[PDB]
DNA sequence: ACGTGATTTATGGCG
DNA sequence: GTCGCCATAAATCAC
């Protein structure tokens, strides 16, 4: 398992911090970032799931 | 400020037993779950949910 | 070891 | 009604 490309982590962070009042990317905006970042929509889901909870925990 | 801002792990034997069963059938009748439940010291609800998750896990292979 | 991506138990409510 | 799906929350697991 790898730790993501920086550009991919560039994108994910960008998104999350932008829409912070509702950090829940529409089901289609998931393929957008999954395409942008190169990862899977699944990995995007994991990311926001992880980011979201670890975010309140810090 | 934002609103959106604010579990037990099963044993090796329990998982194996659930995996086996799933391997025979993806869906479990209420009687079958009541059985399995007593068989593994888990609830009927826990068995139900374990199978719901296992299906969503298998589906995540499409 | 540890950070971070992934997986496992549980819930709610929608269809 | 009656039942599974499915997006998430949280806790763990594990490269």
């Amino acid at each position: 398992r790898r730790n993501f490309s920086k550009q991919a982590s560039e994108i994910l962070n960008e998104y999350f911090y932008s829409h912070l009042s509702n950090p829940y990317p529409s089901e289609e905006a998931k393929e957008e970032l999954a395409r942008k970042c190169g990862i899977t929509v699944s990995q995007v889901s994991n990311w926001f799931g992880n980011k979201r909870i670890r975010y309140k925990k810090n | 400020f934002y609103p959106w801002m604010a579990r037990q792990t099963y044993t090796r034997y329990q998982t194996l037993e659930l995996e086996k069963e799933f391997h025979t059938n993806h869906y479990l009748t209420r009687r079958r779950r009541i059985e399995m439940a007593h068989a593994l010291s888990l609830t009927e609800r826990q068995i139900k949910i374990w199978f719901q998750n296992r299906r969503m896990k298998l589906k995540k292979e499409i």
